[PDB]
């Protein structure tokens, strides 16, 4: 609850959209890595790696590696309490 | 029904006891929030 | 001849002795030096004439020894030592100038050799501090040390440049608002430096200002401006170093009031009655004790504190001096206060004092309650005794 | 694991209580001689380095 | 009185999430009526992590910078910014936090743990440069094992 | 099987160990360490010549430790609070850990009487408690502040005795509530008595007394026969840690 | 001299007894205070009152500390040491013992010394002890002892340089010779009226009281209302009417306003009061107006008067205090709203009460009503309006006297059951002394 | 009974944080003015103490009327970015 709950979505969304293998229109607010957006171990790996640039942060292999859905990058950005 | 002395005198504390003790404190008075306030 | 300078060649002999011995006890492995300690305490003995004044000097130095452990600690104070002895026999601003400058360059030096644990940075930058507020001062005196001797051709210290020399003085003695560098040094530096720079320069300060010194002005702005600050200071500060700290300054002003309306033996008296509550401040391991400090810092009648205070009182009234004492009344009222302050923190809670594990069990007891026993000195302070 | 972690315990507590006095004696020494080497100003520092355990000079540091 | 439910630790126990500074996050266990800065002192933080209450007859109390959610920026308690207690945490905001402060920076003394705080995740906060006195320090540097813990005595003097 | 030798000790390994049944005379200390885990204590303490505290254990104040009370700090630490007392062979211990999760310490609050014979393991006990005699706090349990216990009483891991309240009975059930001026007055009042005892004793000893002149009578005259062994206990730790270091190193490689 | 040391070493034994031996410390405290009462009880017996103004005297060389007997520190010196074992009754504490022994020892030697400085430094070395006992740490209050303390500091603090400007005027500081010399009475007597009207509770430098005596505990309360209140009297009489009268007479319209606002103020405010220990805190500031204005009157035999309503006061108030306390002890509150129907439930406590209430309202009977009587003789004898003044506002005390009497004693009865042994023989050296001096005061 | 803490919790803290969200500037800078100014400028109170008591005292009151006080000082200057 560091931080707020629509400001951090709209810029995961915002770091989702320029994804080359992504697409712009399927990504909703809970989804899935696996089955929905269709990514593996290092597709998974490069978006967390962009979400660490967009917030600043840095996410260790073993969270990183929990992390499998939006709504969980979601909620452990807004979980940390060093966010920006 | 407390016993605090013994029949020769020789006054007994209670502590272990089960029975309430009369002591000092057994007519303090109950306070009022808003009289105390 | 050289008859009459015995002392000075045995001064040198002895320093040459005492390093050369130092060395030798050093290269056996010695993890502890009472040898060196009390060959020291013996050359500060033989060094010192037979004034009271010097005697005073010497027995206090000789009691601060046992605070201080290293070879180099003990060399820096026993030249600290050599300055603060020749400053009180200074009859010019050569010696003067050569006198203070040894004492501040040793303090530096055992400010920056002392400090050990998270303390040490802390220590270092006050230090850094004092050396450079130092250093102008010590220009400021050349300065107008040279304007004076162009303008007399002599080393005579009269006219207007004494004027600035008198401010070096009140610099020397943390006298506010020059008072910030002390403020500093206490809030870092270890007890036994505190111990020693509350004590000794103070004396040899205030006894060649007592010897050789005449100026045609006042210090009476500098008198309110300490015992305020002081006190207000702290009444406001939660950390004790820094409570001592402006309490110290309330006493310096207290101590340039008894200066300024003449009548040095109210200073002399006060003087001596605080530099033996400062030896008994900064060695307290009981803590019931620093009640016995407050009781007898706040001016509390019985206790020794009370006459050191009132002497000066009584004399500063004597001469009609009626603002500044107006003045020293309302802070010795506000003093009151913090010296209340500290009595609640350390005699109305549980006593707990901790054991020596590794020997020296409560190694400064004795100084201690030797040093309490001021409550027995006050049957000889009413009499006409310090004139 | 309670038995174990007794025989453990039994070790440690044999080998505190089974000290003679010369050696408990011995040991008070050194524990003086250390305490009084963890002074960073003492003067010894700059020339002897000392052993941890016995509080011996080891070697010459310089 | 009757059949009810003997008492047992496990109805006060209080568990909080935090996360220290290199981001590690670890499990810590209070009491109900304990303060946060005795559970983390517990715990067994290093002694770099604490510093004194810096308000009069109150510097044996070890304190330290927490960064607490707005969910529960209602349960620190109530501190009048005008009475002494407020120049007490005036004087720790000035002093020892300095430009590490945020919006979320709190004092782990002035947060009573109780049911509400049970779930409720904070992390520690850097501090600057802080001296007490010769005995108690902090050079500036989160590098040393000692445990706040181990200490036998916080001394005033 | 574990060695009885322990080159990383603070002080080095021991030279000379001494079999138990060769004591010709009783050699047990009352305060001594364990290792690195020294214990600390003030100094007006009252610790009884038969009374043993070893290890980790931190002692306040006016606190005392009764005639043949064990307090052993070797698996965690124990804390004994100001004008806290330890009754007569009373028992403190503390396991590693404890089922709530907690710190696994014994601590011990101010004020804090502890009557015979009871034993307190990894319990924490709030200041102004009186445990009755025969009683058992087990690990992790809590005894709140202002509470007293009954004697012959158990309470079982991880159980809280109220504040305020006589608890007692095995297991540890509701008696009554005690009285205001019980809470205000009666548990400082036995502490204070105890503290009393205790400084009675502690007037009159003399320490270290005189029984060490028959031992060392006994080694003046080992030393008239020529049987006194003079060892340089320093250099045999010093030689021994070399050893140790040679052997470890000429196994690896 | 000798006795007196013997006295102080015999007291100060207190310490060095083991705290095990309970029965062996309440009796030697108790003793070390019935002792000095057998000697003053000498003193009286030895005193000729046919002779000189000042006997029995002592001077300690050049230290100051010279000491005499006259009529008003004779009975003030009395009514002290009777009090004093009262108070060791009310204690429980080795701590408490020693700070009512010291305290003692304090009282006895500023009541008659004859030096100033000698004053000044056996009064106001009671001051820390005044702050320990006021502010302690469960109970106390240390606002109240920061209130006490700041204002008697600042009292003394105006009055140690004029002190130290007669010493250094005429030489000396003992009152045999400042009386006879010349010197500025007008600074003189300015710091002598700012100490004894701090001590003295004289508007507006009066606040202290209301917090201290009732933040104190039963003993303390009985020394500060019975003793220390009157320590400002005994200044008035011994060091100030002799050596600055010339002041004295000068500032008699100051005082006597500040007398009379002081009186017809702390009457009125006394009606207000909620607090029963507060009712009988406020009711001390009007009796020791009437004091102060009946010493400056100097008319008719004004220190006999004075002296006599001093000594009034001193057995009256604290056995109000006493029954007081015995409330608080035995109720925890010191609240009206929570005591009613109090003759129903302790008939020989509301006895007591209803005596002293009579006693504090200057009934006949009763040693204030001879009090008030010469006092406003004493006051007449300058003006009839004077007079007037404290004779039609008699409505105003009986008033807020018999409204608390009658709030707390009658009614639906509820409170605590009636006085024990020991409360009993607390208050009953007060009431023999109260039907001695107010039927057969002399002969 | 206790009385209640006036105000709002979220409020009173966001008051205890204000003007303090800055790294404090050493004593070096403070020290080194106060020396400097004593030094050069104190010689002009010389001739001040034969003045008339009245000036005297009205001047202490005005020097005590117009003085800032050190602790807990802040000026809106240090968190804008132009004058
Ligand atoms: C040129 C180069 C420029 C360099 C400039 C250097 C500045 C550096 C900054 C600095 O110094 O830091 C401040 C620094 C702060 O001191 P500190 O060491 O950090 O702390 C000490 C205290 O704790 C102070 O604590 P604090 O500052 O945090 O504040 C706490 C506060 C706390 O205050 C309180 O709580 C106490 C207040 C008591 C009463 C409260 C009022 C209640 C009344 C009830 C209401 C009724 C209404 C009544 C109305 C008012 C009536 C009273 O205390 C005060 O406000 C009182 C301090 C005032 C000191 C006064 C002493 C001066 C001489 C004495 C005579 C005058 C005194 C007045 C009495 C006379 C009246 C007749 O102050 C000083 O060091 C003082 C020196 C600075 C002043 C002069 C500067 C020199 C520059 C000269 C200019 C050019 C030359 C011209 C002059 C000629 C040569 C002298
Ligand atoms: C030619 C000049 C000859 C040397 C004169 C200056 C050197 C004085 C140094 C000294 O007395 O060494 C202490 C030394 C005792 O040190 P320690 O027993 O090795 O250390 C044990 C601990 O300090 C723990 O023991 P402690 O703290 O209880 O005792 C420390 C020491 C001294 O402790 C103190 O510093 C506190 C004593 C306060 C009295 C100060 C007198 C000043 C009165 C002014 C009157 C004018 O105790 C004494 O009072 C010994 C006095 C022996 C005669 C002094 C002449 O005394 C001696 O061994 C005798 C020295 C006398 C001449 C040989
Ligand atoms: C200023 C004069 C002093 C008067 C003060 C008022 C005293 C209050 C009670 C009035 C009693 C009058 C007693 C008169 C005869 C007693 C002896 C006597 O003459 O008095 C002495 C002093 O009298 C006393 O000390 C009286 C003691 C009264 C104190 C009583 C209160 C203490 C008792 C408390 C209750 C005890 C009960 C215990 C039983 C269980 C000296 O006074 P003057 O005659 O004025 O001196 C003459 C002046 N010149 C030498 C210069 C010629
Ligand atoms: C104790 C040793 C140190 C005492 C130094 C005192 C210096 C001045 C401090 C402020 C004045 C306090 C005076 C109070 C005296 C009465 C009193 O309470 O005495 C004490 C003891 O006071 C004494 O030292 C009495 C002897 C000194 C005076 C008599 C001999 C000289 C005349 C009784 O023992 P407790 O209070 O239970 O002691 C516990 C300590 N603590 C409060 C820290 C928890
Ligand atoms: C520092 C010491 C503590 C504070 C100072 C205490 C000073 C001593 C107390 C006051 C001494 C004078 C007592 C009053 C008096 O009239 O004394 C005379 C009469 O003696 C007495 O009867 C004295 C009675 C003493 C007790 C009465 C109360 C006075 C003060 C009490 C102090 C002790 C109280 C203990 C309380 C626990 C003097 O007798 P003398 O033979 O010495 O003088 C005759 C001649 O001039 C030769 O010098
Ligand atoms: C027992 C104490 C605890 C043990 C620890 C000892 C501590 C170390 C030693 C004490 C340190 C404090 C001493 C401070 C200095 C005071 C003495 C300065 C000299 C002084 O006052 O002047 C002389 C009076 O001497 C006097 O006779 C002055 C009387 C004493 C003053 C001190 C009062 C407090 C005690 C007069 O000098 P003169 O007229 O002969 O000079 C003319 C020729 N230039
Ligand atoms: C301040 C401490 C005292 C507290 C109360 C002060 C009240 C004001 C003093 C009233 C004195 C009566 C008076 O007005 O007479 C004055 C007598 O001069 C004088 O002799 C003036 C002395 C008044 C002050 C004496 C108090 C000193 C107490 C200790 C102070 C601390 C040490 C000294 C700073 C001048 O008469 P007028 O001008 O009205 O006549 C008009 C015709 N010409
Ligand atoms: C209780 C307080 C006891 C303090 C003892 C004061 C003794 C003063 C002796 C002064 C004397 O005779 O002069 C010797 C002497 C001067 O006479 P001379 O022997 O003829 O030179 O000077 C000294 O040695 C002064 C000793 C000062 C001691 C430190 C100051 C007080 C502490
Ligand atoms: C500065 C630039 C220098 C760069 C130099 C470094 C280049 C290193 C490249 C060489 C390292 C390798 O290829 S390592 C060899 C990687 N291939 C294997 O391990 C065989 C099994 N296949 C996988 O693992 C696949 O990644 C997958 C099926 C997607 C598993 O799906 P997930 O992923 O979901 O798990």
């Amino acid at each position: 609850g560091f931080l707020d709950k629509d400001s951090v979505t709209e810029r995961v969304l915002h770091v989702t959209k320029h994804f080359e293998k992504i697409d712009a229109s399927k990504v909703s607010p809970a989804a899935s890595f696996e089955k929905d957006l269709g990514l593996d171990s290092l597709d998974v790996v490069e978006l967390v790696m962009a979400l660490e640039e967009e917030f600043g942060l840095e996410i260790p292999d073993a969270e990183a590696d929990k992390i499998a859905s939006v709504g969980d990058a979601i909620n452990y950005i807004c979980s940390n309490p060093m966010a920006k | 029904e407390a016993k605090q002395f013994t029949p020769d005198g020789k006054y007994m504390p209670g502590i272990f006891s089960k029975a309430k003790p009369l002591d000092r404190s057994t007519q303090w008075v109950h306070k009022n929030p808003y009289i105390e306030a | 001849a050289a008859a009459a300078a015995m002392i000075e060649l045995d001064l040198c002999f002895g320093l040459l002795l005492l390093i050369l011995f130092g060395l030798l006890s050093l290269r056996n492995g010695h993890v502890s030096l009472a040898h060196i300690r009390f060959i020291c305490q013996c050359w500060l003995v033989m060094i010192t004439p037979l004034e009271v004044q010097d005697f005073a000097l010497c027995i206090l130095t000789v009691v601060l020894l046992q605070s201080f452990h290293s070879f180099e600690a003990l060399l820096f104070l026993l030249l600290a030592y050599i300055g603060q002895l020749y400053m009180m026999h200074s009859c010019n601003l050569v010696s003067f100038y050569v006198c203070l400058e040894a004492q501040t360059l040793c303090v530096v030096v055992l400010c920056g050799l002392l400090a050990r644990g998270a303390s040490t940075s802390f220590s270092v930058e006050a230090a850094l501090k004092f050396l450079l507020l130092s250093a102008m001062v010590s220009g400021m005196a050349l300065f107008w040390f040279s304007a004076m001797y162009q303008r007399t051709g002599s080393l005579d210290m009269v006219g207007q440049e004494t004027f600035w020399i008198l401010l070096v003085m009140l610099f020397k003695l943390g006298v506010a608002p020059m008072h910030m560098w002390s403020v500093d040094l206490y809030g870092s530096i270890p007890k036994s430096l505190l111990l020693y720079l509350s004590t000794a320069p103070k004396l040899s300060l205030f006894t060649f200002w007592a010897s050789s010194w005449h100026h045609d002005f006042s210090v009476g702005v500098f008198i309110l401006f300490s015992m305020f600050i002081g006190s207000i200071g702290a009444y406001g500060q939660p950390a004790l170093r820094s409570l001592f700290a402006y309490s110290t300054i309330n006493e310096i002003g207290l101590l340039l009031l008894a200066v300024e309306t003449a009548g040095f033996h109210t200073l002399y008296q006060h003087l001596g009655i605080y530099i033996i509550t400062q030896l008994l401040l900064w060695n307290l391991t009981d803590k019931r004790l620093f009640a016995l400090c407050a009781v007898s810092l706040a001016g509390l009648p019985p206790f020794a504190g009370f006459f050191g205070k009132a002497w000066i009182f009584w004399h500063a009234m004597s001469v009609q001096a009626f603002s500044l004492l107006a003045a020293a009344l309302f802070c010795t009222l506000l003093s009151l206060v913090y010296y209340l302050r500290v009595i609640r923190l350390f005699w109305t809670a549980p006593v707990h004092t901790a054991a020596s594990f590794t020997g020296a069990p409560n190694q400064t007891t004795l100084t201690s309650a030797c040093a309490v026993a001021l409550a027995f000195a006050p049957v000889m302070l009413v009499k006409p005794f310090v004139i | 694991k309670s038995a174990s972690c007794y025989a453990e315990l039994s070790a440690i507590h044999k080998f505190e209580q089974s000290k003679t006095f010369e050696e408990q004696y011995t040991e008070s020494c050194i524990i003086k001689d250390r305490a009084a080497l963890a002074d960073p100003s003492n003067s010894v520092h700059q020339m002897w380095e000392y052993d941890s355990q016995t509080a011996l000079v080891a070697r010459a540091k310089r | 009185h009757g059949p009810a439910q003997t008492p047992t630790v496990f109805d006060k126990l209080v568990e909080v999430t935090v996360v220290d500074m290199n981001g590690i996050r670890h499990r810590v266990r209070g009491l109900q009526g304990q303060s946060l800065a005795q559970a983390l002192v517990e715990y067994g933080f290093p002694d770099t992590y604490f510093f004194p209450n810096m308000g009069f007859y109150t510097q044996h109390i070890v304190d330290a910078h927490v960064f607490v959610p707005k969910e529960f920026w209602g349960k620190v308690q109530n501190v009048d910014p005008e009475s002494d207690d407020g120049l007490a945490v005036k004087r720790m905001f000035r002093d020892i936090v300095q430009d590490y402060q945020r919006d979320t920076s709190f004092f782990a003394s002035y947060i009573t743990l109780g049911a509400e705080h049970n779930g409720m995740t904070v992390g520690i906060g850097p501090i600057k440069p802080w001296i007490l006195h010769s005995e108690w320090a902090f050079a500036g540097v989160h590098d040393s094992r000692n445990k706040q813990f181990d200490k036998p005595t916080v001394e005033i003097w | 099987g574990v060695s009885s030798q322990f080159f990383d000790a603070p002080n080095g390994p021991s030279v000379k160990q001494v079999l138990i049944e060769d004591e010709w005379y009783n050699r047990q200390r009352s305060i001594f360490p364990l290792l690195d885990k020294e214990p600390y204590y003030p100094v007006d303490v009252f610790v009884a010549p038969n009374a043993v505290v070893c290890g980790d254990v931190d002692i306040y104040g006016g606190a005392s430790v009764f005639f043949g009370a064990v307090l052993r700090g070797d698996l965690n630490k124990i804390r004994l609070g100001n004008r806290s007392a330890i009754l007569d062979r009373a028992v403190v211990h503390a396991a590693r850990a404890v089922p709530t999760g907690l710190n696994a310490a014994t601590l011990i609050g101010e004020k804090v009487t502890v009557e015979p014979y009871a034993v307190l393991r990894s319990c924490r006990v709030e200041p102004k408690v009186i445990i009755g005699a025969r009683s058992v706090v087990c690990e992790g349990a809590v005894v709140e502040s202002e509470s007293i216990l009954a004697p012959n009483s158990v309470v079982p891991p991880a159980r809280r005795i109220p504040s305020g309240e006589l608890w007692g009975g095995s297991p540890a059930k509701f008696i009554r509530k005690l009285t205001d001026h019980e809470r205000d007055r009666v548990l400082d009042d036995v502490s204070t008595h105890y503290h009393n005892l205790a400084t009675m004793f502690r007037r009159e000893a003399l320490e270290p007394g005189t029984a060490w002149r028959d031992v060392e009578a006994w080694r003046q005259k080992l030393v008239d026969q020529g049987e006194y062994e003079w060892i340089n206990f320093r250099e045999q730790k010093y030689l021994m840690r070399l050893q140790h270091e040679a052997e470890a190193l000429e196994k690896l490689t | 001299m000798f006795i007196s040391v013997l006295l102080i070493l015999f007291a100060l034994c207190v310490t060095l007894i083991p705290e095990a031996h309970y029965h062996m410390v309440r009796v030697w405290s108790f003793v070390a205070t019935i002792i000095p009462m057998w000697v003053v009880t000498w003193m009286w017996w030895n005193f000729d009152a046919s002779g000189h103004g000042l006997q029995m005297l002592v001077i300690l060389g050049r230290s100051h500390l010279a000491f005499g007997i006259d009529g008003v520190a004779l009975s003030l010196m009395l009514l002290t040491t009777v009090l004093f074992p009262i108070c060791m009754m009310l204690l429980r504490t080795v701590a408490g013992f020693m700070t009512f022994i010291l305290l003692e020892v304090l009282v006895l030697s500023a009541l008659c010394v004859l030096d100033l400085l000698g004053f000044y430094i056996l009064f106001e070395a009671s001051l820390i002890l005044l702050f320990l006992l006021i502010g302690r740490a469960p109970y106390g209050s240390l606002e109240a002892a920061y209130k006490i303390v700041l204002y008697t500091m600042a009292g003394s603090l105006v009055l140690l340089p004029t002190l130290f400007m007669i010493y250094s005027e005429c030489g000396t500081t003992n009152v045999l010779y400042m009386t006879c010399a010349y010197n500025h009475q007008t600074v003189l007597g300015w710091g002598l009226l700012a100490v004894l009207a701090v001590k003295i509770p004289l508007m507006p430098v009066h606040l202290w009281l209301p917090e201290a005596h009732v933040a104190a505990p039963t003993a303390g309360s009985v020394l500060l209302a019975g003793v220390l209140l009157k320590l400002g009297g005994i200044g008035f009489l011994r060091f100030m009417l002799p050596v600055v009268p010339e002041f004295c007479v000068s500032v008699f319209p100051l005082v006597s306003t500040l007398c009379l606002v002081s009186f017809l103020f702390s009457t009125l405010s006394t009606l207000r009061q909620i607090d029963l220990k507060k009712i009988v805190a406020y009711s001390s500031i009007a009796h020791m107006s009437m004091v102060t204005l009946a010493i400056f009157s100097q008319s008719e035999f004004s220190a006999y008067s004075s002296s006599f309503l001093m000594i009034a006061h001193g057995l009256i108030s604290p056995a109000l205090f006493l029954i007081v306390g015995i409330l608080y002890d035995r109720a925890h509150t010191k609240f009206i709203l929570y005591f009613s129907g109090l003759g129903a439930s302790m008939p020989i406590g509301s006895t007591l009460f209803f005596l002293f209430t009579l006693g504090n309202l200057a009934f006949p009977l009763f040693p204030n009503f001879i009090a008030e009587v010469l006092c406003m003789v004493s006051i007449f004898a300058v003006h009839e309006l004077l007079a007037y003044v404290f004779c039609v506002c008699q409505v105003l005390g009986a008033a807020y006297g018999f409204w608390a009497f009658n709030r707390v004693v009658h009614g639906l009865p509820r409170g605590p059951a009636d006085v024990t042994r020991t409360e009993f023989h607390t208050v009953l050296p007060l009431l023999i002394g109260a039907v001695w001096l107010g039927i057969k005061p002399m002969a | 009974y206790k009385p209640e803490v006036p105000g709002n919790t979220v409020d009173n803290w966001t008051e205890l944080r204000a003007s303090w969200n800055k790294e404090r500037a050493s004593s070096l800078g403070t020290n080194y003015y106060l020396n400097v100014a004593v030094m050069g400028f104190a010689y002009w109170l010389n001739e001040a103490y034969y003045f008339p008591p009245r000036t005297l005292y009205v001047g202490a009151l005005v020097f005590f009327a117009l003085y800032v006080r050190k602790a807990y000082f802040s000026t809106p200057y240090a968190f804008k970015h132009e004058y």
